Order: C-alpha cells, then sequence, then structure tokens
C-alpha cells in the first residue's frame, strides 16, 4: 500500500518528464512493485544493444531497496550470469529511503559504463579486462551484438 | 573513567563489556569476539532501536554507564 | 615469569582436555544455521586452503598460521631451552604440553601439504572459480551426507534457483522451473502440485481474495490508543502544520515506550525524532522526501509513516509470539504468499530437524506433506489460523500429531517437544528472514553427539575426518589416528574459541 503509493509518485515524475538512458518504462498495473525496462548503453562495449532489466521493490519499500536483475545476458564483471547486480546504492548497507529509482537507474547506467573489478561477480571475466583489455571488448562486443537486444530509433 | 556494558543476545545470556566512550562500533564487536567467539561480521547491534554503524563511538550514540545492548545474527552476502 | 609468544587462540585451532590438537574445517559460517550466501556461499572453505582479500584484507591460510603458531612455539621453546640455570629439570610439565602441540601441529601441516598435490588429482579442494561458485568437495559431501546432528533442508519458494549446493537434504519438498532453466530466463515455469504450491495458491488464490491475517500487535494497540485522541478528520495542514507533527510524534513517542517498557526495559531511551541516519522527522521530510503523506493523509497514515521511518525492525519481533505474524494486516499478493509459504515449509522442516537429531524419526516430513490431500489441506489449516487470529506453529504440530505413524514417529509430540521446535524455528529463522534466497539452509546442533561442530562462528566438521575420505584411507595418520574419535567423545560438539595455557 504506502510502497505502492510512493511508486505512483515516482511514475508520475518519470511520465512528466522521464530517464532517455530508461526507456518502455511497464509496470505491474495492480502493484506497481515490479517494474520493466530498457536501459541503452552509451560506451563501449555496450553501445551497440540494448538490455531489459526487471526492478523488484520490496513491500517494505523504501525502508527497503529495491532489486535489479538483468533479463538480457551480458558480459560484465559485476553482473550475474543469472543478472544480479551488486549496486552501492541498493546496498542495505548505504541506502536512504529519499533515493528514487530515477537515481538508482542512474548508477546502473554508471557500472554498466565503467566496470568495478574490486568486488566483482565474475572474477573470470574481471581478471580479462583488468588485463587484456582489447580481446575483452572484442568479448563483449560480440556477447552484446548476439545475446543483446536491439537499440531503440 | 572507564564503563561497564550490558550485550543482549536475542534469547542467551547477557554477558559485560569493559570499555569508555572513545571506542569504535567495531572495537565492541571485537571485544564481544573476545568474550564469545562471535566475529563482528556476524554481528548486528541495536541500542534503544537505534542500528549502530561499526565505524561512530560509543559518546555518538549516546552511550555510557550501564547501557542494555541489543545483539543479533547478521547474515554475510556478496 | 617469561613473555609467552603462543596465542591463547588460533583460526581453526582447538585443544581439548588431554592437550590434543585438533583443527577444524569450516563448511559455512555460523553457529546453528549457515549465514553465508550469494558470492560468499564458499568463503570459509576457499580462505582455509588458499586464504582470502577481500575488502582488501589481509586474511592467511590455515597452512600459513599453522607456520606462524609454529614459529611461536619454537621460540616458546629456545627460551626455556635458554633458561635452564634455574631450570626445575621440568616446567611443571610445560614444556612437555607446549612440544606435543609441536608435533601434532606437524603432522597437520605434512598432511594440508599431501592433499594440494598428491591426493588433490581429483581436484575437489581445486575447484575455485572454476564452476561459477565453487561446489562442496567431495570429502564434505560424504561427511554431510553421514551426519547425525548436522542437515540441509531446501524448500520451495515460488522463484527458484536450478542448483543447490546441498545434495542430501534431510527435508526436501517439490520445486517449480527456475527461470534460469528456461529457453528465455524470464519466469519460473509453476508445477501445479506439492506443498509449495498448495500453501500459495490457498493463501493468495486465482480469485486474488485477499487472506487476512486478524493479530493485534502491540504495534497495532498503539496506534489505536494514539489514534482514540484524534478524530476521523483530523489532518496535517494550516500554518500549524509543523507543530501539530511534532505533538503527534511525541504522543506517540510516550504510548509506545509505555507499551515497550512493559517487557522490555532496553526500549526507555528509544526516541522517534530523528532517523538511523540522523534526520530530523518532518513534514518536509515526510512528504517531499519521501513522499509518503500529505495533508489530506489521516492521522493512521502519518503513524504508520514514522514508526516505519524511525524504528529498527528488531524492535517489533523482540515483542512478538512469533516470525507467523510480522506484523502484516493481510495476505494480498503471490509475494506475500510466497514468503508465508516458505516460513510454513522452514517450520516443518525445523520439526523435520528436531524429530531426525532426537532420533524420533528418520523421515523426509517433505515427502509426506507434499502428497495429497496433506498439502491441500494443512494449507487450507493455515488459511483459517491467520483468519481466526489463531497461532500458527501447533497447527503444524497438530496435523504432525495426527500422521505421527506415517511420519516414522512412534508417538505424538509433547507440548514440551513442540515448543523446542517453535523456539528453534523463531531463531534460526528470524536469522534467515532476509535471506537474498530461500533455496535451502543447513541448520546444525552442536549439542548433540555427532561429525558437525561450532568452532569461532564456523559450522565445521574435523580436519582429519576430510582428510581421510579423501585420500581414501591411502594414507595413515601416525600419531593422529584416534584424535578424530577423541574429539567425538568430548562432553560437547560446541567448542570454545579459546586455548587454556599457563
Amino acid at each position: 500500500m504506502a510502497a505502492s503509493r510512493r511508486l505512483m509518485k515516482e511514475l508520475e515524475e518519470i511520465r512528466k518528464c522521464g530517464m532517455k538512458n530508461f526507456r518502455n518504462i511497464q509496470v505491474d498495473e495492480a502493484n506497481l512493485l515490479t517494474w520493466q525496462g530498457l536501459i541503452v548503453p552509451d560506451n563501449p562495449p555496450y553501445d551497440k544493444g540494448a538490455f531489459r532489466i526487471e526492478i523488484n521493490f520490496p513491500a517494505e519499500y523504501p525502508f527497503k531497496p529495491p532489486k535489479i536483475t538483468f533479463k538480457t545476458k551480458i558480459y560484465h564483471p559485476n553482473i550475474d550470469e543469472k543478472g544480479q547486480v551488486k549496486l552501492p546504492v541498493i546496498s542495505a548497507e548505504n541506502w536512504k529511503p529519499a533515493t528514487k529509482t530515477d537515481q538508482v537507474i542512474q548508477s546502473l547506467i554508471a557500472l554498466v559504463n565503467d566496470p568495478q573489478p574490486e568486488h566483482p561477480l565474475r572474477a573470470d571475466l574481471a581478471e580479462e579486462y583488468s588485463k587484456d583489455r582489447k580481446k575483452f571488448c572484442k568479448n563483449a562486443e560480440e556477447f552484446t551484438k548476439k545475446y543483446g537486444e536491439k537499440r531503440p530509433v | 573513567g572507564s564503563m561497564q556494558i550490558f550485550v543482549k543476545t536475542l534469547t542467551g545470556k547477557t554477558i559485560t563489556l569493559e570499555v569508555e566512550p572513545s571506542d569504535t562500533i567495531e572495537n565492541v564487536k571485537a571485544k564481544i569476539q573476545d568474550k564469545e567467539g562471535i566475529p563482528p561480521d556476524q554481528q548486528r547491534l541495536i541500542f534503544a532501536g537505534k542500528q549502530l554503524e561499526d565505524g561512530r563511538t560509543l559518546s555518538d550514540y549516546n552511550i555510557q554507564k550501564e547501557s542494555t545492548l541489543h545483539l543479533v545474527l547478521r547474515l554475510r552476502g556478496g | 615469569v617469561i613473555k609467552f609468544k603462543e596465542p591463547e587462540r588460533c583460526d581453526y585451532l582447538y585443544v581439548d582436555e588431554n592437550n590434543k590438537v585438533h583443527i577444524l574445517l569450516p563448511i559455512v559460517g555460523g553457529d546453528e544455521i549457515g549465514l553465508d550466501n550469494t558470492a560468499q556461499t564458499a568463503v570459509e572453505l576457499i580462505t582455509f586452503f588458499y586464504g582470502s582479500a577481500h575488502s582488501g584484507v589481509t586474511k592467511y591460510s590455515a597452512e600459513h598460521q599453522l607456520s606462524e603458531y609454529k614459529r611461536q612455539l619454537e621460540e616458546d621453546i629456545k627460551a626455556i631451552n635458554s633458561q635452564k640455570k634455574i631450570s626445575p629439570h621440568a616446567y611443571d610439565d610445560l614444556l612437555k604440553e607446549k612440544i606435543e602441540r609441536l608435533q601434532q601441529i606437524e603432522k597437520y601441516i605434512e598432511l594440508i601439504q599431501v592433499l594440494k598435490k598428491q591426493y588433490d588429482e581429483q581436484n575437489d579442494i581445486r575447484q575455485l572459480r572454476t564452476g561459477g561458485i565453487p561446489q562442496l568437495p567431495s570429502g564434505v559431501k560424504e561427511i554431510i551426507k553421514s551426519s547425525e546432528n548436522a542437515f540441509a533442508v531446501r524448500l520451495s519458494p515460488y522463484d527458484n534457483d536450478k542448483f543447490t549446493r546441498f545434495d542430501d537434504p534431510l527435508f526436501n519438498v517439490k520445486r517449480n522451473i527456475s527461470k534460469y532453466d528456461t529457453p528465455s530466463r524470464q519466469a519460473p515455469i509453476p508445477i501445479y502440485e506439492g506443498l509449495g504450491y498448495r500453501l500459495r495458491s490457498t493463501l493468495f488464490p486465482e480469485d486474488k481474495t485477499p487472506t487476512p491475517i486478524n493479530k493485534k500487535s502491540l504495534r497495532d494497540k498503539v496506534k489505536s490508543t494514539v489514534l482514540s485522541h484524534y478524530k476521523d478528520e483530523d489532518r496535517i495542514d494550516g500554518e500549524k502544520k509543523d507543530e501539530k507533527l511534532n505533538e503527534l510524534i511525541t504522543n506517540l513517542q510516550n504510548e509506545l515506550v509505555k507499551e515497550l517498557v512493559k517487557s522490555d526495559p532496553q526500549y526507555s531511551k528509544l526516541s522517534l525524532s530523528k532517523d538511523p541516519r540522523g534526520k530530523e522527522i518532518n513534514y518536509d521530510y515526510l512528504v517531499n522526501s519521501l513522499m509518503l503523506v500529505d495533508n489530506d493523509s489521516e492521522i493512521g497514515d502519518w503513524i504508520d509513516t514514522i514508526l516505519d521511518a524511525t524504528v529498527d525492525s528488531t524492535v517489533w519481533v523482540a515483542q512478538a509470539s512469533s516470525p507467523f505474524y510480522d506484523g502484516a494486516k493481510e495476505i494480498s499478493s503471490d509475494r506475500d504468499a510466497d514468503k508465508i509459504s516458505i516460513r510454513v515449509q522452514y517450520l516443518l522442516a525445523e520439526a523435520n530437524i528436531y524429530c531426525k537429531t532426537n532420533k524420533l524419526s528418520d523421515a523426509n516430513f517433505g515427502e509426506f506433506f507434499d502428497k495429497e490431500p496433506h498439502a491441500t489441506e494443512i494449507a487450507k489449516r493455515v488459511k483459517e489460523g491467520f483468519t481466526q487470529g489463531a497461532d500458527i506453529e501447533p497447527i503444524i504440530y497438530d496435523y504432525i500429531n495426527s500422521n505421527h505413524a506415517e511420519l516414522g514417529l512412534k508417538s505424538p509430540l509433547t507440548g514440551k517437544q513442540q515448543q523446542e521446535i517453535t523456539d528453534k524455528f523463531t531463531k534460526h529463522y528470524n536469522t534467515i528472514k532476509e535471506s537474498p534466497h530461500f533455496d535451502e539452509f543447513f541448520v546444525a546442533d552442536p549439542d548433540k553427539k555427532g561429525n558437525i561442530f561450532s568452532h569461532q562462528g564456523r559450522i565445521s566438521c574435523h580436519f582429519l575426518d576430510f582428510f581421510t575420505r579423501q585420500t581414501k584411507g591411502k594414507h595413515p595418520l601416525g600419531d593422529l589416528a584416534s584424535h578424530q574419535e577423541a574429539l567425538q567423545e568430548g562432553t560437547s560438539n560446541r567448542l570454545h574459541h579459546k586455548n587454556e595455557v599457563v
């Protein structure tokens, strides 16, 4: 209920303005606690594709953060094969209820743009990023174009 | 000027800690590791419904002279 | 007196009444229920053999720390050998003690070397990062599999994971297809049978008929007490908006603390003026920052918001009869049902653990309750319980008791037995309540006799158990032949984190 009310207000700000990075926002009409949308990266190796994410808001939102999940596959140190992301803003550690989904997505775009080999989820890749970057960008570029969604207009 | 504090598990025996209010929360969690063998990364401390962050001191949270703290187990997730 | 370097405590290292040195191999962090999940799932193992740098903090291998321990023994021997001028010809047997530890700790260090290269061909140990998240070594699996006191349980969350880490869970039930195991990776595919499914489809049906959860909580009472001084068309607005709010907060704060200290005095210092990070609760914050309320909002929503914003969640549980009532008022979504379906399952799993560790029954309760009409019935009883506001735990114990013969029990569970399960359930379940995933848990009972221990907040087995299993027995121990046996003869499987020296 309260979470839903807060989520409707957030939605109105986006219908009014909106984020260029986060498009096609579709939501569960019934509850608003599940969103789907598309994020379009701007820097290689991901300029060639776009990705579907799912946002799940806890019933207790906003006192508890949402979580993000890539539904499109992606080649990235901080992203799970399963699509899960550790993203500092959502960390239970850091989370502030004042934060809006808008900022979370901005953080996500930033994470995608600038991989962080520090607490990475795929060390297998995290190492190939630190060293031998050139093939990595090849690999990611191909993975993106093969398993990645097509870009908008 | 060094204090005696109490620390309570949700369902097991209260214990006692020799400290002074300069001490870090992190430090409290280590004197607990000392008494109980519980690693600090498994410890979540609450004081009168306010959660304590690792870095701040006892004086920050207004804790002194026989305060009764709530200890609770913490999951550890990557 | 002489400075002694040998530390009363070392990682993984325990010494019994008879100066015997046991090295305990950590399966997972925890005491009774495992606390690691996601990218930490296998840390304690990884760190044991290869050390660890995460958060940029150095953590030394077991091998490394035994080397470190050994040097401090070696120094502690030289500083007594040096002192033979005033020597008693013995140090009250302290030297005897201190050299015994050296002979043992040196056998341990051989053994570690021996697993890395001669008996590590299978690479069970050498499995880190190969599979995404590493699987438990075969020796560990064998050890866990035969355990009399530690047990895994697998459950049925609506949105389950494909792979499971524990291969022989005591409690186990039917699950859907994981979304990650579908061509599109978008959603799980649901099965239409078993415990998990009847629970979810009963508690929140396709008709979308919410299921009421009728119980007054301490919080519910405080709300009504405070609302009893307002009228239904009171609001927060005018230029006196701000002041009215501070009245509301101050009233709320007193009545809350008044009801709280009745049973826990710790909360007399409880304030509601700040959030946890120091931010004054005011009209700006809750209306413009948060957007949870506004001038038009009723006083109720004003109260709930303040409480949500200010009170740590522990405050509500310590004051509650069970995890079943988390303060929600109705089951109104598939998600709500999932959470409750899990509660119920986890409670059975705990009942199933009690009965196993106490030698009441060898059954998988999950298999029983998956079967119709038990699946359908138990869901029905539970939906009912939430409505009448009756306690949920005994509906499960009542059902289990109606079927004790089938479940492998000589006789129904006492109300005492029942309570032990409720105490364990509540402690454990509350601990893992915020887990990222509810596919499985690993619960252990170090008060019982068996092959699994608790040491320094690690759910652990004996390094020699594992060693012997891994090398298929081909390498014998020498003087560590019955260290393993000795430890299980010890009066407890729950081990002190320090050693005795003097």
